[PDB]
RNA sequence: AGCUCUCUUUGCCUUUUGGCUUAGAUCAAGUGUAGUA
């Protein structure tokens, strides 16, 4: 059947109706605009090269901060030392762009599907 | 007679059989 | 209105008014069509062909002049030259090669 | 009766039903057939009627592969069957 | 090659096998003949086979 | 153009080979499918025409 | 896993019935509303 | 926007049907590779099937947390969520095999 | 700007295959089983 | 010239774009129009001489 | 009756349309060379009929 | 029927130019250096 | 070396599948006899 259909021509916006007002639609709320006070920044433009210098100084400061520069009881046991290198996970937390193979999905699906 | 038939049906025979069994104006007012 | 730049619709409306001998109507349509869609070669071809089949060789020349104003592809200049070679004004075809 | 062996009528009706409904609606296909369930129709397509199934006599190369794999993976026939190139019942028999 | 349309080539292969071959290679040639004959059992190849069979008579 | 339309209708009205459709839209779609996909599904086609391996 | 048994000379009532149903359901394309709208179109033409 | 100029654009909702089938093949872990579908169109379809899939998986994670906590009482949410995690488990298990 | 000079190679390069669904059939079509099994990559997958 | 023309016609039957089909259709229509009546054209041109030298 | 149900199969696995086409094509391969003969002599005799008509007209114009 | 089969065999011939598994010839048990050895030994014999 | 008609091949696709989700969900079924006439 073709009762159930896609959209190939989505609905188009209309201008407002130029009619007499009787209907109530939007109750007033937050009718006062806040402005950036002195100290809240924004209302001060200095130049371009000063901004570039400040940006590069902040980047150099962050890189400086990151760098830091100013009978034995276990002898009949069949297998010994099976857990070397297992605790070494956590060298650097790494992002994989696959939500089916990310570590979050594996943790989630091992927690829940028991 | 449970001997095998000389002709055996195919699905295209089913599809073929499915296919096989599938004003004057007097005045201006009628126009 | 719904499909302004559709060449098939334009040709259908022009031919629907040409089959009923509404020549002035269809020439208005063709001017509007090649005004709306100046880089569609089919509309220009249809306008030059309609003007040549009606016997108005100066009309065909003025339509070709507007098209050449629009700087078309090679086939349009070739068609204009073949027109002037068909009718024998070889100096005019020389100007068109210039 | 909801059982039996597959006849030619049922195989042709199954193939036409699969042509109309596809390989993911076995309940419609099984509604066409009076004696067969959706699982039996699915098993008949997967084990017999699939056009990737080789019904010719075996080669010696396939025999060598089959015996080699049956020695590798004992009684793991559904594992061996994709590697050999036939179905599991074909390799078993 | 088709066995039921090109029999002379298979006759030449059997002649080469009886001059140079064994029972194992002969069984291999039977196996290849049966496999190829089974492969060419299409409708169009059956039509061609019957067409040439009634054409040579 | 009307003669071309009638000739196309008459040519497609003639059937040749097996019937794999149930109405005329299905026949047109199946012929379009053939025109695009025969060059990719030859082996499956002969698997049906043969009764065995691809 | 066995090849299909060939068809007998005389088929059962089960077999002939399932062939009749197979033809009927193979020829089918429409749901309820489409069939009803086609029947309504024919009926409205008859009434007109 | 990625079709060239002058190509006959008569059949382009066909791509949307391809996207629908590609999504269904993603859910059922069936590989999707249409013979003869161009690489640009295939790239668009694969890109948006990845995006839809990520939205699906995130919604499954969120509803599973809410079902664990008892924050929801609707039966439809639980049924949808068990269906999604059944599919996700079977995808992971096919990968494991 | 003047229209792009296409070739028949480009027109063939932008042909969109007719889609054959493994799940859907809103017109109740009977599709050949060759075309239904055309986009199933599972048979053409590798095993090793 | 005729054989090169017909090889060009054979090679230009697959669709490239609508500009080329417009070109082909126009050339076919002009060819099917026939050779022009140049005597009628010369008569009309002479009448245009006499009218344009009357205005 | 085999025209209507010609898409069914035999016991071996051959379609009735296939064997009917095979028989018809075998007959055509038997009969095709003699048809291309009889058409070549047919057009040949038509050509001599033309040459006889034109020798008749030229002798009619030469004798008056 | 003949013309339809002619079209079918044209398509079969189109298939026939692509299904060719290439002839993987075995390595010969003798190499061309030993062939040249046989050539010059036979030349020595015939010259003697 | 033309123009008509006819046929073939090439082009063309021209009635040529119009969304979604937990494949949206689910799906066993009346009775079939009959020593003797």
């Amino acid at each position: 059947t073709t009762a159930h259909r896609p959209t190939f021509d989505p609905a188009r916006g209309k201008e407002a109706l130029r009619g007499p007002a009787y209907h109530q639609r939007l109750l007033p709320a937050y009718t006062t605009l806040k402005f950036r006070q002195p100290g809240q920044g924004g209302a001060a433009d200095k130049s371009t090269r000063d901004l570039r210098a400040e940006l590069e100084a902040a980047e150099a400061a962050h890189y400086a901060k990151l760098k830091g520069a100013p009978r034995r009881w276990d002898e009949d046991v069949v297998f010994k030392n099976q857990a070397r290198g297992t605790e070494d996970k956590g060298k650097r937390k790494e992002f994989v762009n696959d939500l089916l193979r990310s570590d979050f999905h594996k943790r989630f699906m091992s927690k829940y599907v028991r | 007679n449970k001997a095998p038939a000389p002709i055996q049906i195919s699905a295209e025979q089913l599809l073929r059989e499915a296919v096989d069994r599938q004003q004057r104006f007097a005045d201006l007012e009628e126009l | 209105d719904v499909h302004p730049n559709n060449t098939q619709l334009w040709i259908r409306y022009i031919e629907a008014e040409l089959k009923n001998r509404n020549i002035n109507h269809a020439r208005n349509l063709l001017d509007r069509a090649v005004t709306r869609l100046p880089r569609v070669s089919k509309l220009w071809y249809k306008y030059v062909y309609v003007m040549e089949m009606l016997g108005d060789i100066p009309g065909t020349r003025q339509v070709f002049d507007r098209w050449m104003k629009w700087e078309p592809d090679e086939d349009a200049w070739n068609a204009y030259i073949k027109l002037e070679k068909r009718y024998g004004e070889y100096e005019r075809a020389r100007q068109i090669f210039a | 009766v909801k059982g039996g062996v597959w006849t030619n009528i049922e195989d042709e009706i199954l193939k036409a039903a699969v042509s109309k409904y596809g390989l993911n609606q076995w309940a419609r296909v099984s509604s066409l057939l009076a004696r067969k369930t959706p699982k039996q129709c699915k098993a008949r397509w997967n084990e017999w009627l699939d056009p990737s199934i080789k019904k010719i006599e075996w080669s010696r190369e396939e025999d060598e592969k089959l015996l080699h794999l049956a020695k590798l993976m004992p009684t793991q026939w559904r594992t061996i069957a994709p590697i050999v190139g036939r179905t599991a019942n074909q390799c078993l028999e | 090659c088709d066995p039921r349309t090109n029999p002379e080539f298979w006759a030449k292969w059997e002649q080469f096998e009886v001059q140079h071959g064994n029972e194992d290679t002969f069984k291999e040639m039977l196996r290849v003949k049966r496999s190829v004959q089974a492969k060419y059992n299409t409708d169009v190849n059956f039509i061609a086979s019957q067409a040439l069979a009634r054409s040579q008579m | 153009s009307l003669k071309r339309r009638r000739e196309k209708l008459a040519k497609s009205g003639e059937e040749h080979g097996d019937v794999t459709y149930i109405n005329e839209k299905n026949k047109q779609f199946n012929a379009k499918l053939a025109r695009f996909y025969n060059k990719y599904t030859a082996e499956i086609r002969d698997s049906f025409e043969r009764g065995t391996m691809v | 896993t066995k090849p299909a048994r060939p068809d007998t000379i005389d088929l059962d009532e089960d077999e002939k019935e399932m062939l009749s149903e197979a033809r009927a359901r193979l020829a089918n394309t429409q749901g309820k509303k489409a069939k009803r709208k086609a029947r309504e179109r024919q009926q409205e033409e008859s009434r007109r | 926007d990625m079709m060239p100029e002058g190509i006959k654009q008569s059949k382009v909702n066909t791509v949307l049907q391809h996207l629908s089938e590609a999504w269904r093949c993603w859910k059922s872990n069936i590989p999707w590779k249409v013979p003869g579908l161009p690489a640009p169109i295939e790239n668009i379809i694969l890109r948006y099937v990845k995006a839809k899939a990520d939205w699906w998986i995130s919604v499954a994670h969120y509803n599973r947390e809410r079902i664990r906590r008892g924050a929801t009482v609707d039966k439809t949410v639980a049924k949808k969520n068990v269906g999604r995690l059944t599919r996700l488990w079977l995808k992971a298990e096919q990968e494991r095999q | 700007s003047p229209p792009r000079k296409l070739t028949a190679e480009d027109q063939e390069a932008w042909r969109i295959p007719p889609p054959v669904s493994m799940w859907k059939n809103p017109k109740g079509f009977t599709i050949p089983l060759d075309k239904r099994l055309a986009a199933d990559g599972r048979q053409l997958q590798e095993v090793q | 010239k005729r054989m090169k023309k017909k090889e060009a016609h054979r090679d230009d039957t697959a669709f490239r774009d609508y500009a080329r089909e417009a070109e082909k259709t126009y050339k076919r229509q002009i060819r099917n129009m026939g050779a022009p009546d140049l005597e009628k054209y010369m008569r009309e041109k002479l009448s245009a001489i006499e009218k344009a030298a009357a205005a | 009756p085999e025209e209507e149900q010609g898409s069914s199969r035999n016991l071996d696995g051959r379609r009735l349309r296939t064997v009917t086409e095979a028989k018809a094509l075998a007959e055509y391969l038997a009969i095709k060379p003699e048809m291309e003969k009889r058409e070549k002599e047919a057009r040949r005799k038509r050509w001599q009929e033309i040459i006889e008509m034109t020798e008749r007209k030229q002798e009619e114009i030469r004798n008056g | 029927a003949a013309l339809k089969a002619g079209q079918m065999q044209k398509l079969r011939e189109a298939e026939q130019s692509s299904k060719r598994k290439p002839l993987i010839l075995p390595a010969p048990q003798v190499s061309d250096s030993e062939l040249d050895e046989i050539v010059k030994m036979g030349m020595i014999g015939e010259r003697a």
